[PDB]
């Protein structure tokens, strides 16, 4: 291939006529195409939040959780509020795992 | 959070450098190019009537 | 209505701005209706007067 | 007849040999022409505004580091630590 | 602002120089009116001159003490020294009061000018009084006029005028005494 | 407990912000009634602007409710 | 010497032509009393050289502020105008440009008790012109940080690709907030440059020289 | 018809961009103060100190921290408590 | 044929400009075909009359 | 060099070259025609407005000395005479340029509309001229009143 | 230089975002912004935007006007 | 395309609207007066444009029931 | 106690809307079969704010 | 923990600036409905004016949310 | 810890002034829509008046935020 | 310090006076758009009256800011 | 001393009457623009009545400044 031209033609195909609005059916359930891209947007955001949460899961959240627990942890450094306690709990949890 | 910067004068000088470069690039590289193609069209569209009357009067081929 | 009639009524301000307009839409629309009605009235009276003469 | 020396450097036809180079504006060649013909005679208000802002924010940075110096000095002349012991 | 100083006394002095001298000056509709608008007086107290007109009638040209007009925003009443007004009238009932008696004139729309000197000029096309209305054709008229709506915008306008006129007429013929 | 005590009075003060949202929705729907009365030929379109402005005015309602949800539970 | 060749009718040339003519139409010239001919042409040229280049300055500020505002909507990037010094320095420098123009009009001489409060209302717009841009660029990004911190905790605490609609109803809200951020990023550049035209064109009024002699009739 | 003349010239930067990049870097590196997390010391203190005892834990945060506040290096243990 | 070169030069130059302007005409061909127009327009840009 | 490249000279260069050649009285018909062609057609028509009247006066003098009547050049150069371009001069130099401009305008018999600025530069301040110089201004004022088809009037502010 | 500098900038900004104490929030804000880039490249009419920017300039809003072909004939 | 009252938006003049309402008040009037109100309801004239000076096509109106409710 | 002052603005909004219902019914009485439906749709969407405030005053007291 | 309680009670009272933004959004979209019933043939322009005004009053909404979060988390 | 608590609750009571600014901005931006539905021909002029008014009613919002930053960080 | 703490709450409750001048300037600048849509030819007089009214209404804003600055720093 | 602290926090919440003063002046100065747009001939009597209402409505602003200066200094 040419490193300027092949992926250019491939992206032209993917952008213009490799459309998954009809090649995956999808007219039979959605009304318009302005409703599909409005849902493809929120689907892209939900896929992004799930992929970036799952790619490094055993972590203590920086963001304020609502007092909930991910899975069977419930008292671990994943669910702690003060960060130094979760820091030393991770330091003891890491040598065993 | 990040409310005051570490140096206010550095950020104000970055604003001055960026806006002064945008002023220079406008005034030097873009506005001549804007005005050449705008004023060729503008001089033709304003001159057209008097130009064609002057050229009608100047050529003897009628 | 506003082409010439409002321009002939303004004497440093207006003589029409004394009137509180009580129409739905703007004063240009009420004058546009009012001069059509004035033309119809003038025309009806004109060709009654001319028929009597 | 009108013989192509009356059309010299006045009227030319579309080129057949090769497309020429674009004629530069006098501001695109030398910065001195721009700086002495438009930048100083027309934009010196903007340059004065930018210099006023840079000097004023230098004044405010001087006020802020003198306040930091005052707080640091009155923590050193009290036997107390002037910060949060780092953090780690 | 008034760049054309028009008027009859200017037309009669400019018309002498552009016309043949045999023709006398044409008359103007200002010379056949008497009550003006800006001129002083013409109210004297609790009565005020109400000129209720029609193209084919002059229903009243006396003085009244209050005039209820069916304006497009709603029914208002004109008392003696009212604010100057150019009120567009909805289909409704004008009542000219002159004491205890009230003539209930149902108009079909028009205008009503209250002038600065207190002269009320109601200017409608048709003004039927309420006794000469039948209540039989108005109900099938509203039923049929609430039925036929094609894609024409012209018939939407005519049908809206129809339903608002007949509905105001039923409102003012079922609410009488 | 002074912190969990003050979170309650904080959320109570925070949810006063729905008063202006309710008054604004009242003014907007009252204008919908007035604009439908002034011409019936557009009342199908005017309720669309009513729901559009209702969603964009309840953006403020949910902002105040997420501040309530954030004060009670950060 | 060797400058680049430009296509006529390029899209950046058309866009910048429309932008420059928009900001130049904000402070239009004054139609004189006498009809414009060869007699009035040096007076018109002279009035055009005693007017400040608010067209050029306003499109300078519009282009730099809309590029710095739209940097905050590209991934891996922060807006430079979300810094306090950057945005507030652009505001203070516009106010100082208007003040330096108005001072050079009279004499470089600095102007009851009603007028010093008019001065502290005039010297406030230095603060206001910058910090409207700064707080508008900061507040949307701050709400975006907070509300996606609240939008991450529910797929954290519950399952990934499980209990979808409570995360869908907050991801729609985040999408709407970034759309509002795009709208605010364009409108604040527009508001800054409209206000720069207003503040500088307050002092953009000089004396039309005109003809001091005439041959009438 | 001139469409293949503009395809000859490829991508090309704005015509003074080196001045903008030089100005922004000459503002970000010609600051006149230590580099925001470091402090200037004497030469004897630099030559006396190990490299791990010369770094701070704050200025090396963990690239993908499992606990918010995790740092790479731990710095000098010589606390003056 | 006495003054045909000037009239046909005017005709050919404007025909080429009008055929290609605003579509694909480069600025170098404009400044080649019409050098003094570009000179006067650059005078207006140089002397602060770009909005004249 | 000027006559072979007259299309490339601007008015700010040609006015200096003509002021030099008006010092050292050295001319041709080809040089006068090419400089007039350049200033009229090869340069911008407001380049006389950007000139300052102390050099347009020497250009008019250089053309009236050699008797070279070029009404296109005279109409172009007469744009550069106004209240603006004369008010930027000192009163001695303004007297010099008004006298030389009025002399070179009556030499060619060309009385443009912008001669009234040159005349009113003298008529609002007659305390600088002799009786002979005010006679030279009044002669061109009468000639320009008859040529422009009107009567002269000083304009007062208000 | 442009593509290497853009990739170098994206890598350096992603190194700095991921160690920022609110790091997963930054990595998800990149997703929230790239989603709108993807949405703008899908619902913006680009021919309408082209011919609407073309109408902003008076040079391209209409054709040229001089030299009306009867004045410049040589018969 | 016009912006005003609802008759003006639908292309209708004010005269035609007000005469439609007048004819509609007449069409539900009491029959001792309704018939003699059809005297002033009838429209009987004719018209013809003059584009050159002597020529023109014609147009006639013999409406006894009122002004046209439908469009022009 | 200070949580339920949202009901002040909800009551003022309902009052403005039900006042305009009377005003628009007097404007034309023929569309009053639609205007009460529009008034009840607006009343429901203002009761949404009222139920939000009561959900907060019940989630403070009982949650 | 008087400071962590005070930030909650401060950012509760900070949120009641959203009431006026909700009321202003209600009166603005109400005037959009009224003006779109006034003349329907520019109703797609009045929507543009409504979205301009909506962005410039959600400006004030985000100002109050900024000081809410600046009290709460900073 | 009473000063660094009173600063937070004072800023939360300080930024209430963005309720009247948001409501006044909504009234002005609804009056833009109404006045440009009256005559749409001077709608370029009325948008300029709306922006000249927006800049002067939000200067009070920046006064209120100036007081907020003066009683949070001074 | 209770005296230094209560001046923060004093400045915060004192600058709630800016909400009313924001609502008033919004009403006045909306009436400028409404009146300039009536007669656009006499709009410069309306803008002059609007700026005179703005200069006499933010004097209340500057008086409330005087109270704030006299509480904080006096 | 909680006396001077209470004086500061009371001179704080005493200034909120200037909000209603500013809203009243904004409504009155907006009606000045509306009434001077109705008929510009009487626009000189109308600004006289506007300054009359200004002087009679600043009486309440000064009755609030009088009490806010005798809370602090009496
Ligand atoms: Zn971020």
């Amino acid at each position: 291939m040419a490193v300027t031209s092949f992926l250019g033609k491939a992206f032209e195909k993917y952008f213009y006529d490799f459309s998954a609005y009809e090649q995956f059916g999808l007219n039979r359930f959605l009304s318009s195409k302005g409703q599909y891209v409005a849902l493809r947007h929120v689907g892209f955001v939900m896929v992004g939040v799930n992929v970036l949460l799952a790619a490094n899961f055993p972590f203590n959240p920086p963001f304020p959780t609502i007092g909930m627990c991910p899975a069977g942890w419930e008292g671990t450094w994943v669910c702690q509020a003060d960060k130094a306690k979760a820091l030393e709990m991770y330091k003891e949890w890491k040598k065993s795992n | 959070m990040k409310l005051l910067p570490e140096s206010l004068q550095q950020e104000a000088a970055t604003a001055a450098v960026v806006a002064s470069w945008v002023l220079w690039h406008l005034d030097t590289q873009l506005l001549p190019t804007i005005m050449r193609e705008h004023k060729l069209h503008a001089c033709w569209a304003a001159a057209a009537k008097r130009y064609n009357e002057k050229l009608f009067k100047l050529n003897p081929s009628y | 209505p506003d082409l010439l009639e409002k321009q002939l009524e303004d004497v440093t301000g207006n003589s029409l701005d004394a009137y509180d307009i009580e129409a739905s839409h703007e004063r240009s629309d009420v004058l546009r209706d009012l001069t059509e009605f004035h033309l119809g009235v003038t025309l009806y009276n004109a060709m009654l007067e001319n028929n009597c003469s | 007849v009108l013989g192509e020396v009356y059309l010299k450097d006045i009227l030319r036809t579309p080129p057949t040999g090769a497309i020429p180079a674009n004629v530069p504006h006098p501001f695109q060649t030398s910065f001195y022409t721009y700086a002495t013909k438009k930048l100083i005679p027309r934009h010196w208000y903007l340059l004065g505004g930018f210099t006023f802002t840079i000097t004023l924010y230098g004044i405010l940075d001087g006020l802020r580091d003198s306040g930091k110096k005052k707080a640091y000095d009155e923590a050193i002349h009290a036997g107390k630590t002037p910060y949060t012991a780092g953090g780690h | 602002e008034a760049a054309a100083p028009a008027g009859p006394k200017e037309f009669t002095e400019v018309w002498n120089k552009k016309a043949p001298s045999t023709l006398i000056v044409p008359e103007f509709p200002s010379n056949y009116t008497a009550v003006k608008a800006v001129g002083e007086g013409q109210v004297h107290g609790d009565a005020f001159p109400v000129n209720f007109y029609t193209p084919h009638s002059i229903l009243s040209q006396a003085q009244k003490d209050t005039v209820v007009l069916p304006g497009v925003d709603g029914y208002f009443g004109v008392k003696a020294s009212h604010v100057p007004t150019i009120a567009q009238l909805k289909p409704g009932v004008v009542e000219l009061h002159s004491g205890a008696e009230s003539e209930k004139f149902f108009v079909s729309g028009g205008f009503a000018f209250v002038h600065p000197n207190g002269v009320t000029d109601i200017c409608v096309l048709e003004a039927a009084t309420l006794d000469q209305v039948d209540p039989a054709a108005v109900k099938s008229a509203l039923a049929a006029a609430s039925a036929a709506q094609p894609t024409d915008e012209f018939e939407q306008a005519a049908n809206r005028a129809a339903i608002e006129l007949y509905s105001a007429l039923e409102s003012a013929v079922e609410a009488k005494a | 407990s002074v912190l969990a005590a003050s979170k309650m009075v904080g959320a109570g003060c925070a949810t006063i912000a729905l008063a202006g949202v309710g008054a604004g929705l009242g003014v907007m729907f009252g204008s919908l009634i007035n604009g439908a009365a002034r011409n019936p030929n557009i009342a199908k379109q005017l309720v669309g602007y009513a729901l559009l402005g209702f969603a964009l005015t309840e953006s403020i309602a949910l902002f105040s409710l997420l501040v309530v949800f954030l004060i009670l539970f950060a | 010497s060797s400058v680049r060749d430009v296509k006529t009718g390029s899209l950046p040339t058309n866009f910048l032509t429309g932008v420059y003519r928009f900001w130049r139409s904000q402070n239009p010239a004054e139609k004189p009393h006498d009809p414009v001919n060869d007699r009035l042409l040096p007076a018109v040229v002279d009035a055009s050289d005693k007017r400040a280049s608010i067209g050029t300055w306003a499109t300078t500020f519009f282009c730099t502020i809309i590029s710095c505002n739209l940097l905050g909507l590209m991934p891996f990037n922060e807006a430079p105008t979300s810094g306090l010094g950057f945005a507030t320095g652009l505001g203070v420098s516009v106010w100082a440009t208007a003040t330096i123009l108005g001072l050079s009009k009279t004499g470089f001489k600095f102007p009851f008790i009603f007028v010093p409060l008019e001065t502290i209302s005039y010297t406030f717009r230095a603060v206001s012109l910058g910090v409207r841009l700064w707080v508008n660029m900061l507040a949307g990004h701050t709400l975006l940080h907070i509300l996606t911190g609240m939008a991450l905790a529910l797929p954290f605490s519950l399952g990934f690709f499980s209990m979808v609609p409570a995360t869908f109803g907050v991801c729609c809200l985040l999408s709407a907030l970034v759309g509002l951020e795009y709208l605010v990023a364009v409108l604040q550049s527009g508001v800054f440059s409209i206000l720069s035209t207003v503040y500088v064109g307050e002092f953009n009024h000089d004396k039309f020289i005109g003809p001091a002699a005439k041959i009438v009739k | 018809s001139y469409s293949a003349y503009f395809a000859k010239a490829g991508f090309q930067f704005p015509a003074g961009l080196s001045a903008l990049v030089a100005g922004i870097v000459a503002l970000n590196v010609c600051t006149g103060r230590p580099t925001k997390g470091t402090k200037e010391i004497s030469n004897a203190e630099y030559n006396a100190t190990p490299i791990g005892y010369l770094q701070s834990p704050d200025q090396h945060p963990t690239a993908f921290p499992k606990v918010p506040g995790m740092k790479d290096v731990h710095g000098s243990p010589h606390h003056h408590h | 044929e006495e003054e045909e070169l000037w009239l046909l030069t005017l005709t050919q130059q404007f025909k080429h400009i009008q055929k290609h302007f605003g579509i694909d005409l480069p600025h170098s061909v404009v400044a080649h075909m019409d050098p003094l127009l570009i000179k006067k327009i650059d005078w207006e840009t140089t002397n602060a009359l770009e909005d004249f | 060099n000027v006559s072979a490249n007259f299309t490339k000279f601007e008015t700010e260069q040609l006015l200096q070259i003509v002021a030099t050649f008006d010092a050292f009285n050295h001319s041709s018909v080809a040089f006068l025609d090419d400089v007039a062609d350049s200033i009229t057609y090869c340069n911008h028509y407001l380049a006389p407005v950007r000139a300052g009247a102390d050099e347009l006066a020497t250009l008019l003098t250089y053309y009236a000395k050699n008797g070279h009547e070029r009404a296109d050049l005279l109409a172009t150069v007469a744009r550069g005479f106004s209240e603006v371009s004369l008010g930027k001069l000192s009163a001695a130099q303004r007297k010099d340029t008004v006298l030389s401009a009025l002399k070179a305008f009556q030499t060619f018999g060309f009385y443009p509309e912008s001669i009234e600025a040159v005349i009113g530069a003298a008529l609002v301040s007659p305390a600088e001229y002799s009786a002979e110089e005010l006679k030279e201004v009044e002669a061109v004022k009468v000639a320009a009143e008859n040529a422009l088809g009107g009567e002269f009037v000083l304009i007062q502010e208000g | 230089i442009a593509l290497f500098g853009a990739l170098s900038w994206i890598l350096y900004r992603a190194d700095g975002q991921s160690k920022a104490h609110e790091w997963i929030v930054d990595l998800n804000l990149n997703v929230l912004q790239a989603a709108w880039l993807i949405s703008f490249s899908s619902l913006i009419p680009f021919r309408a935007v082209y011919f609407a920017f073309r109408g902003m300039a008076p040079a391209t809003a209409s054709t040229l006007n001089g030299l009306k072909t009867f004045s410049s004939i040589s018969l | 395309a016009p912006s005003g009252p609802f008759y003006r938006v639908a292309g209708m003049s004010y005269l035609r609207y007000s005469n439609i309402c007048a004819d509609l008040l007449r069409n539900v009037l009491k029959e001792p007066f309704k018939a003699k109100a059809q005297a002033r309801q009838a429209i009987h004239f004719r018209q013809a444009p003059y584009v050159d000076g002597k020529a023109g096509a014609s147009k006639v109106y013999e409406l006894e029931n009122g002004i046209p409710k439908t469009a022009n």
